[PDB]
């Protein structure tokens, strides 16, 4: 959020391209433990309704 | 605001849209006086700086809201 | 030009709420259920009943902005069984009724039914044509005059505890004289036993009594019947006394 | 002009969800799931193909209502010169669709909810609409398909407790004839199936049944 | 009778006489069903069956 | 042809419910259910490997149907001035399907619908096709009611040698199910039941 | 913020379950349709009506604990430097229903699923030891019902009436004096008393 | 209108998250009810 | 090669009501759950530990004619000049799944569906209606032993004066010792692949 | 990498099978429906609260080896540049849980299987066959008293006149008192679960 | 507040649209006025799109 | 296609307006029908998948 | 007779009475379906079967 609201990392071309590891490593994160959890509750409905 | 970043061309020169006017009414009165020709040039020039730096602005901020509006989907 | 997209933004957000009100009544109705209702047009009906109900005026910006949302949707579906289950009374009773009158009778004893289908059915009829419908969407409508929410109005336990004897005294004295006939007729068959030993009167008993629980029923099924089913629907009057908001 | 085509669109979408709700579909898929449940048939006759046969009736009654919409809106002369006028075509677009649905919703359900409207609109000290205006005042859309769509569930509930009838009686004189005998331990539904199957068929349920409801729309010659 | 068809067809630089004429050398007049029109004109009015 | 790429899509997305609704693999998909409530059974096979075979069998007598619009509809004469001739032209595909609806329907129910002979001019797609469909459920209802009466008889008499001995707290069902299904494997009722179904629309 | 999400939505999903084994309604749902048991007629009153009445009787209880967490929750100061920190703070909001849960449970599977106080050793002790609750007041409604059926039948030896069905003549004889002592209110709130100060 | 539609690019968007939430818990709410009553 | 991509990614999809119709694993799936109401209880296995070993049991018998052909797939050698000797390799990388297709299959039944070495169209209809006849006399005969004991022991509640007495709560336990005696979950389970190793 | 990611999204995908499958957890969730069809009870205690506590005992026993697999795989010494040593790796990581396996199941019905050390895929249907036929040796240790008590209530009910009667409802209290007075509700869970973990 | 440092150079251009030195400042703020302005848009985008992917996940 | 076939057409400037129109009325029709077809076959795959 | 088939179609550089002896001459002239149009022309009118 800083770094988009700093001014002077936003023009450099190479700190673009660490911010852009940045980006999508954040959604490869918080998506692994999202749909884990998804199947991690996905595999608990089925037994209990047996 | 499209008009305002407009307007502040229109607002910044007082009455050049009427100078290059007059100029060019005693440029057809008698054209052949060197008093009258150079000042011509340095009046006639000016005016296509302004309306390309009129119409480029504007043509780089229209681009810019529709880069807005695309991304709300 | 942006409030008017927040008008039908404010509607979606109201419905919500709406939805949770009333759709435990609609898995509780005889005529109303998944047994007898399709998935695709299910959700469309109960949307668009609570749009003509809802209490507070649909452009107005609701009161639900992030006061305790997953408490809310428990709160609301708690009062909706409450409606669920006072509506459902005669029916509950009514098939009370028919299981009473099958299970005297013999025919249940493979246990150790369709004739309690039968009245169950035939209550929701009678019901649903004089009024019945104006009086089932009035008792919601006024109970959004009492119970709104950001409010935390409860069903009100002190008057709750009686709720299960107060439809077995209903459910006792309707299938009264039905069974004394059918128990007098069996001692009195014993009696006969008694004064011809190897009759094995246990067997004659079960061919006979079907025949004779539903007969002396016939007589009062038209005139007795019916009204206690318009008698026993509960009105809109007796919402005071079921709940009370708290703050 | 352009955004008379966004509306299309935006008509589009939200179609069979009217389908849903507005039309006559909803009568006839609820006494075709009860005449499975009242032949004590669970999962046959496989209601996905029972979804097709009712709508294709439906949408054979719709036709003329629906046929009308073309003929009003491929009108050349749409764009008009007023805001109240274009305004008031669509009305008088909408009135064919609108006056079906007066002729066959009950009267007091729907009065019911304009009553119900004012109040929560302006407050209780707006005064209460009686019988009294259905000879000259209309109502809105959105306070008709509520009224409507409960209406008809009254209505195909008065069908399916009438079919449901002559089964329910066979459904008593074998669980009594096999009390006659001392077969008490025996599960009498899979002795009434056979004659539950041949009470529809020799009365030729299906063939006319179907016919009867397109006479409570619609007439013949 | 319900499938009768009217059309209107304006003609740029020939007039009714010569085509009426195109009618008559070919076998094609019929004169049930002429057509209306001013004689030296491009417009014309036409009105018969779909063949 | 750029139009006849949306009715070639316009067939597919809809072709799942019309061979759910309009041929005979209604019949195949309701008599091998009711074989297994006859008797007694709730979950044998399934309803996934019935739904199967069911699609196979109604697969051979509907592609010969589907297989002349192929080479009908390949034909190089696609290139009409006239917008009826075509539109006789489309009409006369589909009259393949036609033959094989009025073979099945009942004429006087598709009369019923032509209000709201048959050698001058078919009737309507539309005006037949539930005709098929609700003649088809009640002769599967027919047929169904039939194969159920002798599963009846061994659950009857089995009831009355229990009741011929004392012993009439028992449930039956532990003991005519064994009874139940030897009656079908003994008659081979599986392979034959199938044999006469390809038999009662196409010969032999 | 958005981790807060799944959370906060996964606690619907595993709400139908939490209701099936973490709360009172385990020995609510277990003694009504015990004693209709008791009385032999297996559809009155219908268990959807008993299945009705004991989830909202166990809706009161864990109501105050559920206003009580997000109540603590509503303060947003819980953002620190610690990672433990924010830990022992969203486990500050877990004993508001722990010291319900620690109440119940006995002693010898709590420390024995700790070895092999922890969340997840209460559980399993919670819902053992409220059905053994449940039997034993269910027996003791049930010894009332094991001395009316046999005075019946007793009549019938005194006379000559040893042939004929008991159950016939009993089980109407069992309905009425229980509603007559108006039992079903005495059953229900002879039990809201010991959870809660009900009312 | 650089600034205010940016400021207005979140504000319809969480208001829209927002509803489509409150709509997916009923039907998770209701959901867990209709099972439990199935028992 | 991009439309035998579409082969590839056909057999994939209709893979599950392949399975459905064209293994033994309707041999498989159905005497287990016949010898659970057998017993007379109702579900207390599973639905899916009764599914879950026949799935896996089928996979060990049709492993080995699928990787005859998927060495057949993986050759290179599959491309030719002409048309029907590209055919020539589809039959002959087939013809090892159609033999055990027409050794559990009655020939007149096949014959009679060619009148619409036979093709693989004529062989499914053969071959599951052929399975389940085969599966249903075995799960009758498990019947057998089952059947006598609570006859008998009806008859011993005969023999006394207990005509009001319900008698499955007794024979359920003597059901199932007699079974784990027996020990038949070892004996079922080596009885189906002796038909095919 | 990326090859390591997919092997875990498919292992969620196979998770609710495994469960249902591989484990001990069959031997829980049958002798817990067993008890409630041992006292004749049908929906009670309505097998939904009951697939709850099989599942949670079940779980807490295969966490330490499920534990190991993290402290084998989250390692940095998984760059092998021959692709040998690395299969024989992830051989190495399931270690603690085939032997686990191999434990419980018999040894001759696995080398039945994989005639087709033993293999992992060969085992998985060995070890279920036994673990259900232990399952119902357990099924009928348990069930063992209820018959002594079945029979005893007829012969007193046929010592008296009273033989119309049936004896269902005099045979539950019964019943139910050799449970909780024998406590087997933490007598057969605590069984169960020593048999595997130590303390 | 990059906005305001942004139209505070468009003034002295529009009294004098000829100075050399004010425009090449001028493109230099503006063409960095472009990069910022699209950057937060498709920024705040990503943080909007993949938490309705969480309830498309669990509905 | 004649009209662009037709080598005369395409070189005169007062044609070529035309040619812009046409190719538009072309574009616009047909992916009108594409777009409102496929609301009908998906209003009706609502009903029967359930 | 249902499937008669009608079209009019016309020729830039050549007249009817050039096409009608290239029917002569090479043997399809049908005396009973002729071609109905003025003879200097360049538009007329066929009809008749399909082939």
């Amino acid at each position: 959020t800083n770094r988009i609201e700093d001014p002077n990392l936003v023009t450099d071309p190479k700190e673009l391209a660490i911010s852009q590891e940045m980006i999508s490593d954040y959604n490869l994160y918080v998506s692994m433990v999202s749909t884990l959890t998804r199947k991690g509750v996905g595999a608990v409905e089925t037994l209990l309704r047996s | 605001y499209l008009d305002d970043v407009s307007a502040k061309f229109d607002t910044g020169v007082d009455n050049l849209q009427t100078q290059v006017t007059e100029a060019l009414d005693k440029l057809a009165a008698k054209p052949s006086d060197p008093a009258l020709l150079a000042a011509y040039q340095s009046k006639l020039s000016e005016y296509n700086l302004y309306r390309n730096a009129q119409s480029n602005t504007v043509k780089v901020f229209k681009d810019i809201d529709a880069a807005i509006i695309q991304n709300f989907r | 030009f942006y409030a008017l997209y927040f008008e039908i933004h404010h509607l979606v957000a109201s419905a919500a709420l709406g939805f949770a009100r009333v759709a435990p009544i609609f898995f509780f109705l005889p005529f109303l259920n998944s047994g007898v209702l399709s998935g695709a047009p299910r959700n469309a009906i109960i949307i668009l009943v609570a749009l003509g109900v809802w209490p507070h005026a649909l452009n107005e910006a609701p009161p639900f902005l992030s006061v305790a949302m997953i408490p809310l949707v428990l709160q609301e579906a708690a009062v909706g069984v409450m409606l669920g289950c006072l509506l459902s009374w005669p029916f509950w009773v009514m098939h009370a009724l028919g299981c009473i009158i099958d299970n005297q009778r013999g025919a249940t004893l493979s246990s150790s039914s369709e004739m309690a289908n039968f009245l169950n059915m035939f209550a929701a009829v009678v019901y649903l044509q004089n009024g019945g419908l104006v009086t089932m969407v009035d008792v919601l409508n006024k109970s959004y005059q009492l119970c709104d929410p950001m409010n935390e109005c409860t069903p009100s336990l002190p008057p709750l505890l009686t709720f299960i004897n107060q439809v077995a005294q209903n459910a006792l004295v309707l299938a009264s004289p039905v069974v004394l006939v059918l128990l007098l007729s069996e001692v009195f068959l014993g009696l006969l036993s008694r004064f011809a030993p190897q009759m094995n009167a246990f067997a004659i008993s079960l061919t006979v009594k079907s025949g004779i629980a539903v007969l002396i029923m016939l007589l009062y099924f038209s005139p007795v019947l019916p009204d206690n089913v318009l008698r026993l629907s509960f009105q809109a009057t007796g919402l005071s006394s079921w709940f009370y908001e708290r703050g | 002009n352009d955004i008379s085509l966004i509306a299309l669109l935006a008509f589009s979408t939200l179609l069979p969800f009217i389908i849903a709700s507005g039309t006559c579909f909803v009568k006839f898929s609820i006494v075709f799931v009860m005449v499975r449940n009242a032949l004590g048939l669970q999962q046959i006759p496989s209601n996905m193909t029972l979804n097709g046969v009712a709508l294709l009736l439906s949408m054979f009654v719709m036709w003329p209502i629906m046929h009308d919409a073309y003929v009003y809106f491929e009108d050349e002369d749409v764009t008009f010169n007023d805001i109240s006028s274009l305004s008031k075509h669509v009305d008088e677009g909408l009135d064919g669709y609108r006056d079906y649905l007066i002729k066959y919703s009950d009267r007091e359900l729907v009065q019911f909810f304009e009553n119900a409207q004012l109040k929560r609109q302006y407050g209780e000290e707006t005064e209460t609409v009686k019988r009294d205006k259905d000879e000259i005042e209309k109502p809105s859309i959105f306070a008709l398909l509520p009224a409507y769509a409960l209406s008809e569930i009254k209505s195909a509930f008065k069908i399916g407790f009438y079919l449901y009838l002559p089964f329910v009686v066979v459904d008593l004189v074998v669980s009594s004839v096999l009390l006659a005998l001392g077969m008490m331990m025996m599960s009498p539904v899979t002795i009434s199936t056979p004659i539950k199957l041949v009470l529809f068929v020799a009365l030729d349920g299906w063939t006319l049944l179907s016919k009867g409801l397109i006479l409570q729309y619609m007439d013949i010659a | 009778a319900s499938e009768m068809r009217n059309a209107v067809v304006s003609l740029r630089n020939v007039s009714l006489n010569e085509f009426n004429n195109f009618l008559k050398r070919s076998g094609l007049y019929n004169k049930n069903y002429p057509l209306r029109g001013d004689n030296r004109k491009g417009t014309f009015y036409v009105s018969g069956p779909p063949v």
